[PDB]
């Protein structure tokens, strides 16, 4: 039934650039030339990552908000086997590039969020052990809470645009192929 | 019943030009003067956009239809995105486009893979089905720039010349596997196939279908015990009858996502295709593999292998009838003037039980249905078979235009055939 | 943001920060503020903020009416720091004259909103702002309370620093009052699931029930506890806002009036409503152990005697 | 969120909120306090709350070696607020002399630091660090920052009031200086771009550079803002940490060493990365009104004689 979906096995560094907008799926931004995940030309941008997995492999572990892909990134050596989900339509990255990344931002004047709800934390703050939490945090990028801790603030706007260690010194593109007739293809497609 | 006859493979040369020309005046002549209502031509890729991402030549092409305009007959385009040619004999070779044989050059997994890696040419797989992998383009983007191409150079034919647009989904320009690879003699009738399915590409949309139903092992690969295309069904425990994999629980869900798959296929080649070619006076058809042989058989081996998930318990023309009448689309099905005995017997071909079941699936989804002869026969039984199949089909084309049909006796009886159909 | 918070005593040494983490919130719609004087100046420090959260500023008891006509939330940290050579009797004195006087404005502008003492000590004027309600005849007792969540909060991070565990996982409760040897920490019935020893629960009592007069000491006897009070108190204010937009889940440790003892006013898990004290929680007393039980008959005494002592002030 | 953040001075009226908002920070691990006296009483303070930032504290320039071993930020809002009746030359002059000893203790340190600069005048400020940087040869531009989001956050909070904005999405730039008559608010480049009428314009740029004069007069004998100051700086603090963490959307207005202009240190909306200034937004002097461009062509004598009195008290 989810066939839209795929998975894909990467050995570090990943080379992806993930993007969390306001909507709690963490896209992907960009596409470290000469990475493995340029290698692999499956991994498109804007495929939203459905789950992920460890550096054993382990379970693949279905990823909620940053605070899952937080220890994914956090590692450095291994292989990781991602679920991705490529979007019902194209993605238009006609957006990436024409936006800057600033105006493509949630928390763009930078509000204060003091909360000590867990409800309101992403699942990096939460402790999810009995009760509404037990301590506060003051943060002013929208990265730190839930859709529901946005909402209570209150292509979607992106709360974040994070990435890991990638080396190599790789340009951040959109893969590897004629970019433009790609693009030129997505407007005859649209008109 | 309008009566349709089809174009040799020779109707255009390696270059943009018609072939015996004279000879296709005399052909369609002797058509016209039959009372015929159309052609069907086979637009090439590889004759078209054979070495620029870009430019399409549309000489000879443009030609024939202008010249088949002329004799008002009516064209039905089919959007050949396939190789043909050298197989097990010469016959003649339109290869797919020089830049687009690079690409599967380059990057292998571009191609239907089977079981034990081969490679098979004929067509780009749906592994890499909208991954932008010829040159900056997904095969939806080529196919439907083509198609694109095509309306705007032949806008003045569409809804006056041009009646029909069949859409080339798969080898042969059937939506089906190339389970039956003829080249080389790899595989030979009868035969089961094998599962088209082995390209990395789509591999890990089946590890995430596993995933998704909560079986990390049944996504690794595909069946282990399928069986070789010339094997019979018996022969194989999974295509066996006396509960074989096919019915387990891991065969469903297999031949579900296989199914399903081409499936999309169908669904995406078919969306470009009616939004490219919307409110213009044409229709869009998809032709379906005729899969008559192993059809007594319970599991239907030779169906399941190139995709039809058509089983004694599940009808797997069903979805497909549903899925042509959410785009509005034309079943296409071959194997209409053979019969039972005249196949053999030992393989359980069932070739008026098929057109049945498909005549069934196109009255439950009211999906109109056209049909077309799978050999080139000119005798007035297989006549009388397709008038019979006739009667109970929208248009029937016939294969194939050659001088053979224009001597005395064959040309005698197909203009019979065409006044007892009309 | 549709809530009201106004803080009386707001330019403080605890006002300031408090008003700040209050004003960076976004269930906060509008903040009053009153002090004697420097209200002026903080309200036109914080009006500069860009969280979404009007900021006005109140002197004196004319501007004081105008400043309670409409608040949900109440906090009272309006206490004066103590004086080198200055006797504790007088300067409790002085503070439950300003708690007294407070309340008689909150009586009289909006009763019907949550009250957050903070003045110390909170055993003492929480019963004289309880008996000033009364004598206003508008007490109503569902919707006042007695902020004791920085003991709590000085229990968790005590308890996380002596043994290692994850300290945002860390969550122990605090019976009894909130100044001296009331302190009495349920380590055996802390949330994490752990196991303490006997010289773990004295070290963490004596370091619990002993850490304002550690900050004072730390600070020379300049003041008590300035930013932990703040945050303790922006913890409670955003709880009692939680409560008010429907939240069921506000299990908030505070001193108020209970039925679940001889003492009229107890220091308890407490469930909190839209209409204030929803339902206390019985089981805090079930299943202590006989270390609890002899500190909660010295507890019981201590809460009686200053029960008494904020009683004889009041009437 | 395994950072170091050092704050020198973390003992008056901006250093108390200052230190309690970056303790409340979930990407702060390690807080290190620093000031001359009355420090260990805000620890103590602190150390009660149940966050995870870990809090330490130091007293004398001994254990100021100690303070910022292998600290990831590094913030300098230690001052003196001016005293009634005293002279500004001598205000100027005792914060110079902080400023420079808090530097050149910082350098060598640990020079890779994020150095956060408050004490104002930043337009003074900033240089003699930079310079005091200078001569120990860790001078790096990239690494050395002037707080300028105090006043980011007084254009957000006056924009979003006066022209009745959405105050999540305002976002107003702000170039030139921290000195008042040297701040420019690109209105503009308003990111949720709206006109804005002359009259608009007027009162609104005069009230942002008069807000620092607003607030001390509203505070008459007690310093100048310290919870805007606080909050704006631990919004600083959390965007440089952030950038250090990745996050390829850091944009912030700093002062810093810029060649965008004759003056040799500038005001600008910046990109963070995570080895410091990774762009400088030149458009931010693109595409600017008139009335921009005259406050611009103003302020550039006033911002060269604040930099010429940081240079002359550095080199002196």
């Amino acid at each position: 039934m989810n066939l839209n979906e795929y998975m894909v096995t990467l050995e570090k560094p990943l080379g992806i650039r993930f993007a969390l907008s306001a909507d709690g799926k963490i896209f992907v931004h960009a596409i470290k030339k000469g990475s493995n995940a340029e290698k692999a030309r499956i991994i498109m941008v804007g495929d939203t990552l459905k789950k992920a997995s460890d550096s054993s492999g382990g379970t693949l572990v279905e990823i909620k908000d940053f605070g899952d892909t937080k220890k994914m990134l956090v590692e450095k050596t291994g292989s990781f086997s991602l679920v991705l989900e490529r979007p019902f339509s194209p993605f238009p990255i006609q957006y990436l590039l024409h936006l800057s990344d600033l105006d493509l931002l949630y928390n763009r004047g930078r509000v204060s969020f003091v909360t000590w709800n867990k409800n309101l934390l992403s699942s990096n703050l939460r402790a999810s052990s009995q009760g509404s939490g037990n301590s506060g945090y003051a943060a002013f990028s929208s990265k730190f809470f839930t859709p529901q801790g946005w909402k209570l603030l209150n292509i979607s706007p992106l709360v974040s645009v994070f990435s890991e260690d990638v080396p190599g010194d790789g340009e951040w593109g959109y893969g590897n192929f004629p970019l433009e007739e790609y693009i030129k293809a997505l407007d005859r497609s649209k008109g | 019943v309008p009566v349709f006859v089809m174009m040799p493979l020779d109707s255009v040369t390696m270059g943009n030009t018609v072939n015996r020309r004279k000879a296709m005046k005399a052909s369609l002549q002797a058509l016209k003067s039959a009372g015929v209502e159309g052609i069907m031509i086979d637009v090439w890729w590889g004759l078209v956009e054979k070495e620029s991402p870009g430019t399409y030549n549309w000489g000879g092409y443009n030609e024939l239809l202008e010249l088949a305009k002329k004799l008002g007959l009516k064209v039905q385009a089919v959007m050949s995105f396939h190789q043909c040619g050298g197989n097990v004999g010469d016959s003649v070779t339109i290869p797919l486009p020089q830049w687009v044989v690079e690409e599967v050059d380059k990057d292998p997994d571009l191609a239907y893979t089977d079981q034990w890696g081969r490679r098979n040419h004929e067509y780009i797989s749906l592994g890499a089905d909208t991954l932008p992998v010829l040159k900056g383009r997904t095969p939806v983007q080529c196919y439907a720039d083509f198609m694109r191409a095509f309306r705007d150079n032949f806008k003045h034919l569409l809804g006056e010349t041009i009646v029909e647009i069949q859409v080339g989904m798969g080898p042969a320009g059937e939506l089906r596997y190339p389970s039956y690879p003829e080249q080389e003699g790899t595989w030979k009738f009868p035969g089961i196939g094998a599962f088209q399915c082995y390209d990395k590409y789509s591999l890990s949309s089946l590890k995430a279908a596993a995933e998704t139903y909560g079986k990390p092992e049944w996504g690794s690969t595909g069946p282990t015990d399928a069986g070789h295309y010339n094997n019979w069904p018996e022969d194989t425990q999974f295509f066996k009858k006396e509960g074989g994999g096919w019915n387990s629980e891991y065969g469903d869900f297999f031949l579900s996502w296989y199914s399903q798959m081409l499936l999309d296929h169908g669904e995406r080649i078919l969306s470009s295709a009616k939004s490219i070619f919307e409110n213009m006076g044409v229709k869009i058809s998809v032709k379906i593999a005729g899969i008559h042989w192993h059809y007594g058989t319970r599991s239907h081996a030779p169906e399941l292998t190139a995709g039809y998930y058509n089983t004694r318990f599940r009808d797997g023309y069903l979805p497909i009838a549903q899925m042509l009448a959410r785009h509005n689309a034309i079943f296409n099905f071959t194997c209409i003037e053979m019969r039972d005995h005249e196949q053999p017997q030992d393989a359980l071909c069932a070739p008026e039980k098929l057109v049945n079941q498909v005549a069934l699936a196109t009255l439950a989804a009211e999906v109109p249905l056209a049909g077309e002869n799978a050999l080139p026969r000119y005798d007035d039984y297989a006549h009388e078979q397709i008038l019979k199949a006739s009667a109970l089909m929208c248009a029937f084309t016939y294969l194939r235009m050659n001088p053979e049909l224009f001597q005395a006796d064959n040309w005698g009886k197909f203009v019979a055939f065409v006044k007892k159909m009309g | 943001a549709s809530y009201k918070v106004a803080v009386l005593g707001a330019a403080g040494g605890i006002g300031q920060p408090l008003s700040l983490l209050i004003k960076m919130s976004p269930l906060v719609s509008t903040l009053h503020l009153y002090d004697i004087a420097n209200v002026k100046g903080v309200a036109a420090d914080l009006s500069h903020c860009n969280t979404p959260s009007q900021v006005r500023d109140f002197t004196g008891p004319s501007e004081l009416a105008d400043c309670l006509k409409d608040v949900n939330v109440v906090v009272i940290p309006a206490g004066v720091p103590r004086k080198p050579g200055m006797t504790r009797d007088d300067l409790f004195n002085i503070n439950a004259n300003i708690v007294k006087t407070l309340v008689e404005a909150v009586a009289e502008n909006c009763p019907n909103a949550f009250i957050h003492i903070i003045s110390n000590p909170v055993n003492s004027t929480v019963p004289i702002a309880a008996e000033v309600l009364k004598k206003k005849g508008v007490y109503d007792p569902k919707k006042l309370f007695g902020v004791t969540t920085l003991d709590v909060v000085r229990a968790n991070t005590f308890v996380s620093q002596k043994k290692n565990l994850k300290l945002i996982d860390v969550d122990v409760p605090v019976i009894g009052g909130h100044a001296g040897i009331t302190i009495l920490p349920l380590l055996s019935k802390t949330k994490p699931s752990v196991n303490f020893t006997d010289e773990e629960i004295q070290e963490l009592t004596v370091r619990i029930q002993n850490a304002g007069t550690e900050v004072v000491d730390a600070k020379a006897g300049a003041g008590s506890a300035t930013l932990s009070m703040a945050y303790a108190a922006a913890r409670f204010v955003e709880s009692s806002l939680r409560a008010l937009d429907g939240d069921g889940d506000v299990y908030e440790c505070s001193f108020v009036e209970s039925t679940l003892t001889d003492l009229p006013f107890f220091a308890s898990r407490v469930k909190i409503g839209k209409n204030g004290l929803e339902a206390v929680i019985e089981s805090d007393l079930q299943g202590l152990t006989e270390y609890e039980q002899k500190a909660l008959e010295a507890l019981k005494v201590e809460l009686k005697a200053s029960i008494d002592k904020g009683v004889a002030f009041a009437n």
